[PDB]
């Protein structure tokens, strides 16, 4: 059980730590987050009270550094921090949790949600898509743009999600383009899976990571990104077995999951109605089908 | 983006563009079987693709064996015509190739676009207007041609015939439309209009009669009358 401790909350803020979100008062005695739960990506995020504009947030892996958060006030924010001073960190820790001065993660044992929605998202391939290679965790905020946003502006704060465009010459192959775009599967299963993904784990890794950024800072192109991974799947007519259940499975989490009152800002009518009723995999996602019309039957 | 009321007149600048029609590719008598089901039974073809400017209209003739062991041939034939728009396309020099190809059916842009993946600068577009090119196989040179074909073939007309010699493109292009909405609207009344005067013929090397620029008006007149004359035997007005 791992810790994110802090130097001080000198600023009212809501704070994120995964799917759980708890409210933290102008200079509150407050140093922190303990008992993480080690094996699992994890991101803390953040809201200021006084300008909800730019929610934002870390996604790290305590296995790989002793990370600490401390308000900056010239930037005005929450910064995540690694202390390389190992002895230093235990004792600070230590400290912070004799005098009950850290919240305690909150996961009920019975729960895998955090699981379910983090199976295939791995901080190597985090770091790929946030480049800030000077640390080992990766900021992500509201505004960011994606590599594609910025081809339709700074490079170096974006967010390198793999270009998917159902209408390029990467997708359509010469001499099957009517073929190609009624049926994506050389798409997905030879450009995407076996040529730059390598394998569906990297592939459903990038779609969660997508999802979570859409849900955690409302970043626009998540959301469309998460969008585009799942239509390439729905629309592709061969598609391994353990694929679909396993997509079945990831989307049903992450329904789950959703705010029942962002539905509207993070689902996309079209796409859901076509993956579950018009596409080729219309019949292969019963968990996702079920929940979707049981919970948001407005959109569908 | 689409093509209107209000940019009419982009039509005949001096950017080289195309009109595709795709509403004779895929054409078919529907009958009924000896068993009493209903079958259909497909005819010859044609893409009508035209220079709104120059009167220059490729006539690419689909002929039935393209439709031989294949499914869903209304989504086919958007994408063969597609196809055929596409190599018609790299077929031409550079310098003659469309800056824009507009469609007269949003169904084609998708279909186009993918084929001209390759033509990133070529602007592929929608209409709202609500043309009458349809009607291209009321003009008998063209049915003529196409219900003759034996096989896939290209065939190069002036859809204006001699007219620019005389008129602008502008006024070419609306006495086709004129000419076609009237054969869409009563195509035994238009025909009629156009031939009742024997005197007045249509050259080996025209789709039209030889008229004269006062004949022109006076034929003109008489198709806006049937145009107008149908809408109140359709309406009751
Ligand atoms: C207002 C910030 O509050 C503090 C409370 C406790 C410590 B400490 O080391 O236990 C430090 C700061
Ligand atoms: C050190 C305890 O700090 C806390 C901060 C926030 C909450 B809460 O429920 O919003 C509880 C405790």
């Amino acid at each position: 059980m791992n810790t994110v401790p802090f130097t001080s909350a000198p600023i009212e803020v809501t704070i994120g730590i995964d799917q759980y979100s708890f409210n933290v008062k102008e200079n509150q005695p407050f140093h922190g987050i303990k008992d993480i739960p080690i094996g699992h990506v994890h991101v803390i995020h953040f809201q200021h009270a006084d300008n909800s504009s730019m929610r934002y947030g870390y996604w790290f892996d305590c296995r790989m550094g002793n990370f600490y958060i401390q308000y900056d006030p010239k930037d005005g924010l929450y910064k995540m921090m690694e202390e390389r001073d190992g002895a230093k960190f235990e004792n600070i820790v230590h400290n912070f949790k004799e005098r009950q001065m850290m919240v305690s993660y909150p996961k009920i044992d019975e729960d895998d949600t955090w699981y379910n929605l983090t199976e295939f998202v791995q901080m190597d391939k985090i770091r790929k898509i946030v480049r800030k290679d000077e640390n080992q965790f990766s900021y992500v905020d509201s505004s960011m743009t994606t590599v594609q946003e910025n081809e339709l502006s700074d490079p170096a704060h974006s967010l390198n999600y793999t270009v998917i465009n159902f209408k390029s010459r990467e997708a359509i192959r010469p001499g099957h383009e009517m073929e190609d775009f009624l049926d994506k599967s050389y798409y997905l299963n030879t450009v995407m899976l076996q040529g730059i993904f390598k394998n569906s784990s990297n592939y459903f890794g990038e779609l969660q990571f997508a999802f979570l950024n859409a849900m955690f800072f409302g970043n626009y192109g998540s959301s469309l990104q998460w969008h585009a991974m799942i239509e390439l799947i729905c629309s592709s007519a061969t598609v391994p077995k353990h694929m679909l259940d396993k997509l079945d499975e990831i989307l049903y989490y992450q329904i789950k999951t959703l705010p029942e009152q962002y539905s509207d800002i993070l689902l996309n009518e079209r796409v859901w109605n076509i993956c579950l009723y018009s596409s080729f995999q219309k019949n292969s996602l019963h968990n996702t089908e079920k929940i979707m019309e049981n919970k948001y039957p407005e959109l569908l | 983006g689409a093509m209107n009321s209000s940019n009419y007149a982009e039509l005949f600048n001096n950017d080289i563009k195309l009109f595709v029609d795709d509403t004779n590719v895929y054409r078919v008598t529907v009958h009924k079987t000896f068993e009493g089901n209903v079958a259909t039974k497909a005819i010859n073809g044609c893409i009508f693709t035209l220079n709104p400017k120059t009167g220059h209209l490729f006539l690419k003739i689909i002929h039935t064996s393209v439709w031989a062991g294949q499914k869903r041939l209304s989504q086919l034939a958007k994408w063969k015509t597609a196809e055929e728009v596409s190599a018609l396309v790299r077929s031409l020099p550079k310098e003659e190739q469309p800056k824009q190809i507009i469609v007269t059916r949003k169904a084609m842009l998708d279909p186009l676009e993918v084929h001209m993946l390759d033509f990133p600068n070529i602007a592929i577009r929608p209409t709202e207007l609500r043309l009458p090119f349809s009607a291209a196989m009321s003009i008998d040179k063209l049915s003529d041609v196409v219900m003759k074909a034996t096989e896939p073939q290209m065939v190069l007309f002036n859809i204006y015939d001699d007219w620019l010699d005389r008129i602008s493109s502008y006024t070419a292009f609306s006495r086709l439309t004129l000419l076609l909405r009237a054969l869409k609207t009563n195509e035994e009344s238009a025909k009629m209009i156009l031939l009742s005067d024997p005197t007045i013929t249509i050259k080996s090397y025209h789709l039209w009669p030889s008229f004269t620029d006062e004949q022109w008006i006076t034929i003109e007149s008489q198709m806006r009358d049937l145009i107008l004359t149908e809408y109140g035997r359709k309406y009751n007005v």
